[PDB]
Order: C-alpha cells, then sequence, then structure tokens
C-alpha cells in the first residue's frame, strides 16, 4: 500500500543546486520518519539524511553536512531534499525511504522498510548530448556456427539512459543491449546487438530504434549487410 | 561508523539450492540488523528485520538468524525470482549497508559465439573507427578477449562491457570495442580479436582486413 | 533534548 515516488533528478553542473521531492501515499505521512538514501555508481548504498515525522529533528551524513538540507510538508505528503554545492561524487540514484513503522513500538532502534523507485542525479560538466548511432553491419565476419549477429553502436550520448528496440523475426535468437561504458570524454557509449539465423543475413532487413529521452532524440538507423 | 562485511560477495547456485549469506559487523549491534533484496533497476525490498523477524510480505523460504556481530540470511529453496543482490544493514548507529551479495544462476558450460564488426563508413567520415568484438551466450563468466592489429597485442584502447545474466538461459554476453582515429585505422591492415573460453575446443579468431 | 538519530522517528 505504501507508495513513494521521487522526482527532481536530472543533470546539474558541479557546484550548483538541485531540489528533489518525494510524494507519499498509502500511509499516514505525518506519522512516519523519512530517509534519503543514494546508490552511488562504483560505491554502494549510502544513507544521506533522516527527518522526524514532524521535522523537529534532522540528521545528515557527514559527507553532505552543510551542503544538503532535508525538509517535509505533511499537509502535501511531500519529502524534500535541497542539494547545494554539488560535486561529481554526488552522482547517484537518490531513494526516498520510509523509516520502519512498528505499531507496537517493540524495539529500541529503528531502520527502514519501504523504498521509493528512485530518481537519478548526474553531476557532470558534460552537456546533454544525443547519440550518434552507427550500424554494426552483418557479414561473414559476424557469423558463428549457424548464427549471425547485427547491431547498432550508440556512441557519445549524455546522460543515461538510452533504449534500443529492433524489428525481430520469429527466429531471433536474442537481443542484447549492453551496459553503457563511461568514456574518458565523460560521454556514454553502448552497443545493442541481435542474433538471428545465419540464413537470414541477406533475406531480411533490420532497423534499430534508438531513444534518448533526456535529449528528446529518436534515431532510426538501418543495418544492412556487407558483402565480406 | 560501524562497518558491515558480507560473505560471499558473489555466489552461484541452482534453482532449489539452500543459500546462506553471512554479514559481520565491526562492533556489536545486538539484533539491529536488516536484510534487503535488490534487482537491477528496481527498488530495494526489506526481507528481514530485527535480524530474524521475517516481514509479512516476504515468502517463508527466507530466514535470518544471529546476534551481536555475526548474522546470516538463508534461502531454504532458491526460486527462479530469488536471484538478486542482497544487502545487510545495521541500524544501531546511523545506517550503514554491506557491500551486497550477488546470487548468480549456476548452469552448464556454454561456448560463446564470436562475432566481429568492421567500422561503418558513416563513423569513418566522422574521423573515428570503432571495431566491436562480440561474445554471445557463454557460461561461466570467465572469458578472454584479445585485440590484435597487424598481429600486435593491443592494450589500453579497448572497452569491455558484460551484460547481466540472462533470465532465460542464464548465460552472459560480452562486447569489446576497439576505437581508433581514422588516420590510425588507415595505417593498419589486419584487425582481429581472439577469444578463449572453457566451452570452446580452441581459441577462436575473427579477423577482417581494412577495405574488404 | 535531541533524540538519538536511531531512536523512534514516528
Amino acid at each position: 500500500q505504501v507508495q513513494l515516488v521521487e522526482s527532481g533528478g536530472g543533470v546539474v553542473q558541479p557546484g550548483r543546486s538541485l531540489r528533489l521531492s518525494c510524494a507519499a501515499s498509502g500511509f499516514t505521512f505525518s506519522n512516519s520518519g523519512m530517509h534519503w538514501v543514494r546508490q552511488v555508481p562504483g560505491k554502494g548504498l549510502e544513507w544521506v539524511a533522516i527527518i522526524w515525522y514532524d521535522g523537529s529533528n534532522k540528521y545528515y551524513a557527514d559527507s553532505v553536512k552543510g551542503r544538503f538540507s532535508v525538509s517535509r510538508d505533511n499537509s502535501e505528503n511531500t519529502l524534500y531534499l535541497q542539494m547545494s554545492n554539488l560535486r561529481a561524487e554526488d552522482t547517484a540514484v537518490y531513494y526516498c525511504v520510509r523509516a520502519y513503522f512498528d505499531s507496537e513500538n517493540l524495539y529500541d532502534y529503528y531502520g527502514m522498510d519501504v523504498w521509493g523507485q528512485g530518481t537519478t542525479v548526474t553531476v557532470s560538466s558534460a552537456s546533454t548530448k544525443g547519440p550518434s548511432v552507427f550500424p554494426l553491419a552483418p557479414s561473414s565476419k559476424s557469423t558463428s556456427g549457424g548464427t549471425a549477429a547485427l547491431g547498432c553502436l550508440v556512441k557519445d550520448y549524455f546522460p543515461e539512459p538510452v533504449t534500443v528496440s529492433w524489428n525481430s523475426g520469429a527466429l531471433t535468437s536474442g537481443v542484447h543491449t549492453f551496459p553503457a561504458v563511461l568514456q574518458s570524454s565523460g560521454l556514454y557509449s553502448l552497443s545493442s546487438v541481435v542474433t538471428v539465423p545465419s540464413s537470414s543475413l541477406g533475406t531480411q532487413t533490420y532497423i534499430c530504434n534508438v531513444n534518448h529521452k533526456p535529449s528528446n532524440t529518436k534515431v532510426d538507423k538501418k543495418v544492412e549487410p556487407k558483402s565480406c | 561508523d560501524i562497518q558491515m562485511t558480507q560473505s560471499p560477495s558473489t555466489l552461484s547456485a541452482s534453482v532449489g539450492d539452500r543459500v546462506t549469506i553471512t554479514c559481520r559487523a565491526s562492533q556489536s549491534i545486538s539484533r539491529w540488523l536488516a536484510w534487503f533484496q535488490k534487482k537491477p533497476g528496481k527498488a530495494p525490498k526489506l526481507l528481514i528485520y530485527t535480524a530474524s523477524n521475517l516481514e509479512s510480505g516476504v515468502p517463508s523460504r527466507f530466514s535470518g538468524s544471529g546476534s551481536g556481530t555475526e548474522f546470516t540470511l538463508t534461502i531454504s529453496s532458491l526460486q527462479p525470482d530469488d536471484f538478486a543482490t542482497y544487502y545487510c544493514q545495521q541500524y544501531y548507529n546511523y545506517w550503514t549497508f554491506g557491500q551486497g551479495t550477488k546470487v548468480e544462476v549456476k548452469r552448464t558450460v556454454a561456448a560463446p559465439s564470436v562475432f566481429i564488426f568492421p567500422p561503418s563508413d558513416e563513423q569513418l567520415k566522422s574521423g573515428t573507427a570503432s571495431v566491436v568484438c562480440l561474445l554471445n551466450n557463454f557460461y561461466p563468466r570467465e572469458a578472454k578477449v584479445q585485440w590484435k592489429v597487424d598481429n600486435a597485442l593491443q592494450s589500453g584502447n579497448s572497452q569491455e562491457s558484460v551484460t547481466e545474466q540472462d533470465s532465460k538461459d542464464s548465460t552472459y554476453s560480452l562486447s569489446s570495442t576497439l576505437t581508433l582515429s581514422k588516420a590510425d585505422y588507415e595505417k593498419h591492415k589486419v584487425y582481429a580479436c581472439e577469444v578463449t573460453h572453457q566451452g570452446l575446443s580452441s581459441p577462436v579468431t575473427k579477423s577482417f582486413n581494412r577495405g574488404e | 533534548g535531541n533524540p538519538d538519530p536511531n531512536a523512534n522517528p514516528n
């Protein structure tokens, strides 16, 4: 029944500010403590802040103290996180988390129970850039034991994420979109590949639909075979 | 703070196995310890609270035990949807998480199919050349992808990516991308990636010449 | 007067 939905995430330049919000439903918001927790790439999960049910007490992780501020409006069922002087190390998925609610008040110390879906904050000097989509053309070099592979190279986009869909037949052995790699340029890049029967290399035509919503770009690139 | 260490960091098991994950605290935390399940792109889910009290929504195959500094999470009968990352969290002094334990599906050896793609003409017009080597549907995760340019070993210019384990056939896929400048790409002829895997009868080479 | 951070926040 408890529902938490975060909003506010996006791209922010290092040293600027950003405010996250969290809308709560399915429980009595004014009777529950609330946490902010983040999932940092490379690191793990990390507690950020706690706020009492009425906002009378607030505690912060030492790494964000003096820079972040947590607040709430129980009349609007909303939890806020004001983030200032942001650095690239604050790039994470930020989760709104309800403190454990024990109707019986059994135990002495309190953790967390229900997590929100999370909102992604990317602190980087890189600009929001749509991808350049290049075809991974099928050929004899892209055949292995009765299987042929073709794909699309989605290069130099920012920020995450992208989605790639294809026009797959009934015998499509698989669709594999790879996790993006962060290049030294600060831009992301990934490949999306499709495996089909080797006999279908020149029989059918394949097109990858690349969607990068943060840049509001859609690219439909055709992947045609090469004679080699 | 209190430091939480989980063991093992990764474990491979079959559908139906009993799995035990251990979590150790740097200090005594009595029973102020929780276990969370997490899947890629999904919110964490509270499994066990107060070290051993199962949450009402969680199936009874999940069990927790322990006090003080040693804590264990058990899955009596591993179901298909139980393969995820599990985190312990202490809530005695602030809130700190373990490093997480990934539960992988164990299956038979699967040889990778190996593919290579020459750079497209549209990218060469942009001034760069990316060569992609593809390894599809292999198990175990261990594999070796070696780039060779005119039979010279490459290093420091290839980027590798590995998919999550496929929910269907429990295999992995790997892409290796070698990127060069157009001027550097045109100064070499033979481009090849050699793949070594336990499932292969011998190392597999996929090569193309610039311009074929 | 401030409670411990891990005290009951509800």
